[PDB]
């Protein structure tokens, strides 16, 4: 506690009273003539000290501090995610203990936890007879962390494994867990540093924090202090001269990442580390969002002209791809213009994402499923793909990404609507040439041919299905003939009701001969298929038979409502057409006045069917989000639906932070 | 007696095609949310339509109490997509008397969370798991609610 | 770690592999017959245990828990802030060692650290005669903490306090400083617990965490995790059933306050503790405001179909006054709409503010005012008075707080403009009785009498003075006209000049003979006469009498601007009179055509006086903030350039969450 | 060398009636905020254009150092204003060369120190000090600047 080493890289004296042994070192550093007055022994000592200090990031002191330039460079093979070179390196005969240490860290990173304990045992037994306690202490930490990992993995395996994984998985052998429990039953962590030789405890005080959990604790307390400070700063909208709260956060963040990774300790892959990384990154992106829209009153242009916007690099991409969670990502992007921030040096992030795709293909192609490595990698890959939509990606890279995503990804964590939305946002930034169109064609062919039997039930989180898959293709491509489904239709004789209907929703992607053949033996007038026939306008305008079927469904719905009200039951359905009758009657699609006989059944039905006599207190404000733009245009022309929606917009716009409501108010109603 | 004000709920999960009791009991978190959204996935159409009212829609929910079961666990030790039903009690603010019970059931569900806690400190069990609301083309799905208090 | 105890009092099996004797005790608690199955000795131990547990609120175990209502109570006289009771209690003769410890804590709370340190030494000396361990450890920690208080206090007195006060108020004899420095030279508290005999650590291991600084670090990290969870459910429209992640925050805040208050520990008066309360409380108000307004389809109100509404209580107000600051209250007000929240327990609040008022009056009435107490009372008094905005005041209470704030509050910590802000801040939610009229009147009188000097300046950071006090008096009731006050302030046989500046000050409360004397004693004309008179009574409907003055002012600013252009020095000139002059030009208040000779030198002037030839790329969003109301509507009736202001307001409103921007854009422009 | 981007600033203090000088070599946080907001009444009365805009103006600053200067501090050891003159520089993004210096001067400043910095652990000094923009009743004051970059 004699000096402070600030995050910037300066030195501040704390408790010294005699000679300043610290500042004289930098005095010798700056001077050149006085360098030569040391002997050869002292010269080589000073050279060693110089290289050590330059590599560890210390530069100069405050009284000599000016415009400093700090950087981070991680050479650890784990961070770059080149698993191939790791499985190449492990196939090598080690020469020293440090090589074994790096190998054990590798097997821990590759998810091969089993023999990782064996290598830890080897390094523990072959290290006692030498004077370097760093390796021994690090081995202790690694083996304890591994043991805890096995215990928690077994706990969550026997807890919910049988239900989430489909079938129970026992990757860990019984004798191994029995032996590790027998030898771990009486191991405490609070005494490792105290109960190990004196020399380690004086010479290496610098390794004390790794003993207990207090190192993450003391990182997180400072992180939280910075979170409060930054939040207060955005609330007040002040300025930060010199160094700012975000650069110090980022520098401590990078320094912690580098130290935690390079020295090859396993604690980098756990939930608390995830929270640290996540809250730091979330603060960074949120402040980047906020600084974009600073008002600037009289001062900003003089100092910060041509705003140096935050540039997101590969170092800023891999971490987000690795640790975040999809729920957290959709939490964050709803409060920021995530599209706006630039993306520099796309080549290395491209190679990163292509690497994920290729090793995903290699892993899932093999019959050997390494479940242990499988657990902690799904979220990594999903976050990588989620953030991959925010970068222009090479055409060959796009092809690899789409061919991996549509083919090799499991159905377990990727619903059909999920996969579709993911690919849609991916294609938002990149064009649609013949390649990715061809992969989507191959995929829809594969899913269509897999559905031929009478028990291939299909599910989706949103009931999206291949309908909108084909709709996207029709939205980009125009004359797509689909010789494959054309042949499939040519081979579709009869007694394939599920197969016929599912492809029937893919009508625009068929050929003229294919659609002519499919028109026969087609499901004639199913009410749901009436809705599907006028989804986009297959049957362009309403026919009287369609209205008769609509009134039949309305009678069924009203008798069902009577039964439910007798039983006191309220139902919510994804196939709620209740709004739809009111909508089509509102815009004169149907001229039948029988719709008024069902007023009071559904709140949206009442709102749309009877504008004059609707109870405007029953107007849920979440209904406007699901209306078309021209529906919003026509809703601002009728006097009945005018006096109240303006007030509703007025009150939600000040009682909510949802910008879509503001857009609806601004663009259309005013 | 000063100010906390607590209540209670009850959570059940079933399985399709069998009367199986394989699930936890009592939700400490019981966090519930509803998500409805729309995008430009149909930024262009052949005009003169009626509408589609896509609306996406999504429901999320999570619990953590453990000790789910042991007998049916043994029988399964050797894909119906599961079934969930809920029981909650509502009180009248005027009388604060036990008069109404709320019934909630979702036919299709999916517990999909991380299969890794990876925590340094020993926990008191409770493997929190989130749930999602699936869908099919057939009919209904999501939520069917029955209201008690026929007094 | 055998069992894990919840914040609500429930217990769950943690490390038990045998008999769950919590379960046995719980089933014995509810079984009277089994209670009777114990003899007198065991029955007495059982009932002592029952009393102790109900003091800690151990209710039951998890599986039998239904609805639980844990109580919250603080008996500590310091928490209630009865300082006179504290002085009376210490004044009594010492009785027992617990009494000695409590009275030493009382001296600490009132601030007299000098004597309390000696008392702590005395009790640590005399403790050996009773053989009690807890007193020993608490006295050690108190001595450590008080030494920190002293050393930081004296260092900031030497460093900054001299600049703040102007006089070096040394509160300690140097002999005491030498004593405390000599006695504690190389003591590190980490081994304080490690050195106390083993019988203690087998008995009082629990109080260990209080030793190191982690005693706050643990709860800080846990609270930060709860904040993360709360913000996670924040923007999702969440509906968490039962004990939601918010109630636990208030529970933990209360239990931590009870632990750190009722045991007579001095860690209350530091920043590190204050962080806990400020953050937990801010989160409470945040989620309360969120819960106030939301949208639900059918089941949102079905879940937990009631809300506590965060009904604030006297405990909450004590927290308000104790652990916040003016700035923090400011971002609370900016963030949440505290004005809507409901005030509960309307009675004890006036006891609290009356106690604060009388403490101020006795502190600053006689010549004896102790800087030691002045160190800590300022923040609490400021917080209480500043937040007293929404209290429903009582006649005697409102009078007491007002003359307490005006009369006896130190003038160094607040200037006249800020008193002016604070009184309206009190009067916002209530009316102005004759009592307030009389008190504020007398304050104006003796304050005008206070500043009449030769070299005094009466500087203010807000620029508003007692004339504006009279202005608010009139704005509520102008029937009272100045009685003899203008007479006593108006007796001047020419005499000096500063009283002349405060003479026209109080113009709208003056006698008719007083304004006749005004007219005799020089006319109504000055450069500051603009924002003095045109501020109060002249204002409009004629002002060509100052056309020569505005021409001269334009000439001065013209030579200023041309010198700036020649040199490049720019300037600023905050009290922008040309702004008011351009406003006059726009508002038809100026018909002369020589103002067009001044275009191109001031941004607002160019925007105002030259609608046709003002470039619109030099837009300023800060002007969108304030505007006006009636002339805002006038300029909203614009024809040529109606769309540019609307467009810039649109751009700011979409890109900013400021509700006042929305109010300005929607109320008049729409 | 990759991405940090740092700069510096200079802060000079002075009290009137003589050319006394305190200075801070750096100002780490240096939070600068100008707040302009209005107030609540409804006086109205049609023949009264409000023309308010509530100019008011209050400025918040922040300074940290370890230097109070030794000459007269020891003289007082054994209310004439505290004016501050900020010093700083600016750069041209096209050239990134030292060509411009910026001077900020305030002629009415009153230090506003909060007297409860007292904390739990020994820190790296940093006695955070905040100021406030004061104003007399005469005219002008506060905002005045000097601009370099003549070339």
């Amino acid at each position: 506690y004699d000096y402070h080493f600030e995050v910037n890289g300066t030195v501040v004296r704390h408790k010294n009273k005699g000679f300043g042994y610290m500042e004289r070192f930098f005095e010798l550093k700056e001077s050149c003539d006085e360098r030569s007055k040391l002997s050869k022994k002292q010269y080589e000592r000073f050279n060693a000290l110089f290289n050590f200090f330059e590599k560890n990031g210390v530069i100069c002191m405050a009284k000599d501090a000016g415009t400093l330039n700090t950087s981070i460079e991680i050479n650890s093979l784990a961070y770059h995610g080149k698993y191939d070179v790791m499985k190449k390196f492990i196939e090598e005969q080690s020469v020293s203990i440090e090589d074994d240490y790096k190998k054990a860290f590798f097997l821990a990173c590759l998810g091969r936890w089993e023999e990782s304990y064996d290598l830890y045992s080897n390094i523990i037994l072959n290290s006692i007879d030498e004077s370097n306690g760093c390796v021994y202490y690090l081995s202790q930490i690694n083996r304890y962390r591994i043991y805890q990992s096995i215990t928690q993995a077994v706990t969550q395996f026997n807890g919910l494994g049988l239900l989430t994984f489909g079938r129970h998985y026992k990757p860990f052998t019984d004798e191994f867990l029995a032996r590790i429990e027998r030898e771990m039953t009486n191991f405490n962590i609070d005494d490792l540093f105290n109960g190990m030789p004196f020399e380690f405890q004086k010479k290496y005080k610098i390794l004390e924090f790794l003993s207990d959990n207090q190192f993450l604790y003391d990182d997180t307390v400072k992180l939280f202090e910075l979170t409060n400070k930054v939040r207060s700063e955005m609330s007040e909208g002040s300025y930060s001269f010199g160094m700012s709260s975000d650069i110090v956060v980022l520098l401590r963040l990078y320094d912690n990442l580098r130290f935690l990774y390079e020295n090859c300790l396993w604690s980098v892959s756990f939930h608390e580390f995830h929270q640290y990384i996540r809250n730091s990154m979330s603060l960074l992106i949120e402040k980047a969002e906020y600084e974009r829209t600073r008002d600037i009153d009289e001062l900003g242009f003089s100092f910060f002209g041509k705003k140096s916007g935050f540039f997101m690099e590969y170092y800023d991409f891999v971490n987000i791809s690795r640790h975040f969670k999809i729920d957290d990502i959709k939490n964050l992007e709803r409060s920021c213009s995530i599209d706006k921030i630039r993306f520099g040096e796309q080549e290395k992030i491209e190679e990163y994402l292509v690497g994920i795709a290729e090793e995903i293909t290699k892993q899932f192609s093999a019959n050997g499923m390494n479940v242990v490595f499988y657990t902690q990698f799904i979220s990594e890959a999903k976050a990588a793909l989620y953030f991959a939509k925010y970068v222009k990606l090479s055409e060959e890279g796009l092809g690899k990404i789409v061919k991996a995503l549509l083919f090799y990804f499991p159905e377990r964590d990727l619903d059909i609507g999920k996969r579709y939305v993911w690919l849609e946002r991916l294609t938002k930034c990149n064009e649609l040439p013949k390649s990715i169109i061809s992969i989507i064609d191959d995929f829809l062919v594969l899913q269509a041919e897999k559905h031929i039997d009478q028990n291939y039930s299909e599910v989706s989180s949103n009931g999206l299905y291949s309908r909108d898959y084909g709709a996207l293709i029709k939205h980009f491509e125009k004359n797509f003939i689909s010789k494959r489904l054309s042949e499939i239709t040519l081979c579709l004789t009869q007694d394939k009701q599920k197969q016929i209907d599912f492809l029937f929703k893919l009508l625009p992607l068929l050929s003229t001969n294919a659609k002519s053949h499919l028109l026969s033996f087609k499901s004639v007038e199913n009410i749901n298929d009436l809705m599907n026939g006028i989804r986009i306008g297959l049957i362009d305008e309403f026919t009287p038979e369609h209205e008769e079927l609509i009134i039949e469904y309305l009678e069924t719905r009203k008798v069902n409502y009577i039964v439910e009200k007798e039983k006191g039951i309220q139902t919510f359905s994804s196939n709620d057409y209740m709004s739809t009758f009111g909508i089509w009657y509102f815009l004169e699609e149907i001229n039948n006045s029988k719709m008024e006989e069902f007023i009071g059944m559904d709140d949206q039905y009442d709102f749309f069917v009877d504008p004059e006599n609707f109870d405007y207190k029953k107007f849920i404000p979440s209904w406007l989000k699901n209306y078309n733009d021209k529906l919003l245009g026509k809703i601002a022309g009728n006097k009945h639906m005018k006096h109240h929606v303006i007030e509703v917009l007025k009150e939600r716009v000040k009682n909510s932070n949802d910008k879509r409501y503001l857009e609806i108010l601004m663009n259309y109603f005013i | 007696m000063k100010t906390v004000i607590q209540d209670t709920a009850d959570v059940y999960f079933k399985r399709k095609s069998d009367g199986k009791l394989v699930f936890t009991a009592e939700a400490q978190t019981a966090s519930f949310s509803q998500a409805i959204s729309e995008e430009k996935l149909r930024g262009g159409i052949g005009n003169k339509p009626l509408y589609i009212l896509k609306s996406e829609k999504e429901i999320n929910l999570t619990v953590k109490n453990a000790f789910f079961d042991l007998e049916w666990l043994a029988m399964t030790q050797g894909s119906e997509r599961y079934e969930v039903e809920y029981r909650t009690i509502a009180y009248n603010p005027d009388t604060e008397e036990v008069y109404s019970d709320i019934y909630i059931q979702f036919p299709n569900v999916s517990p999909s969370g991380e299969f890794e806690m990876s925590l340094e400190n020993g926990n008191a069990l409770a493997p929190e798991i989130k749930f999602e609301a699936l869908a099919d083309t057939d009919t209904d799905e999501m939520a069917v609610v029955i209201e008690a208090s026929r007094d």
